[PDB]
């Protein structure tokens, strides 16, 4: 019954988490690596100086 | 870790639906505005379109705390 290990793997996660800190926020700086995929480059529209 | 005991401190007993000094002394509030762009101004609707990026500052003393930390960074999560 894989359901209950993982679920309390879960709740082990989230006990005692604060989701207002970023992560390091004594002694660190958050590093964040982007990356973006474009599945459309939309329309360009001239009127409104817009895509 | 501590953050985290400042943060609830300062929300237990608290009521956000009570301006600060309710009934003391009007709220002050001191407002800047950064004015990313004014929009298109079309006179078929009389508007324009402006975007800003809007401050607004006041006392709150029941947000209130003593620690090294002298201020406390947040989203707008809380």
């Amino acid at each position: 019954d894989n359901t209950t290990v993982f679920t309390r793997i879960l709740d082990r996660l989230l006990d005692g988490y604060d989701n207002r800190l970023r992560p390091g926020l004594g002694e660190r700086v958050t590093e964040v690596k982007t990356d973006i995929f474009v599945t459309s480059f939309g329309p360009v529209s001239d009127h409104d100086m817009e895509y | 870790g501590d953050v985290t005991v400042i943060l609830n401190n300062l929300l237990e007993g608290y009521d956000n639906k009570l301006r600060p000094d309710i009934g003391v002394k009007p709220t002050l509030i001191h407002t800047d505005m950064y004015v990313n762009s004014i929009g298109p101004v079309n006179a078929i609707n009389m508007e324009y379109t402006i975007d800003i990026f809007f401050a607004q500052t006041w006392y709150d003393r029941r947000l209130k705390f003593n620690s090294t930390i002298k201020v406390l960074r947040l989203n707008s999560n809380m």
